[PDB]
């Protein structure tokens, strides 16, 4: 089209894009059961002993 | 040249433990004093 005609400045962008449905409700990972830092758990064990 | 180069709520680490741990250690020193007092009372 640009070879036989003369276009202008593109006032809107386009292209071959991809549409993907968003994953509703991200699940907490397996390691989500540890809010305490690793040093936290170790210190608790040592105090218990 | 642009895309190829590639490289959560906070977790309690030592703010909660510091207060709690100081409590446990504080009790242990008091416990050592209590036992000495308790043994002294039982001595008589």
């Amino acid at each position: 089209r640009s070879e036989i005609v003369d276009f202008s400045v593109p006032f809107v962008e386009t292209g071959i894009s991809v549409m993907v449905a968003r994953s509703n409700g991200t699940v907490s990972p397996s390691a989500f059961l540890e809010p305490y830092s690793p040093a936290v758990w170790v210190m608790m064990f040592v105090m218990c002993l | 040249w642009v895309r190829y180069q590639e490289c959560a709520p906070a977790t309690l680490t030592f703010e909660n433990m510091a207060g709690v741990f100081m409590l446990v250690a504080g009790g242990i020193v008091a416990g050592i004093f209590l036992i000495f007092i308790e043994i002294a009372y039982k001595r008589h």
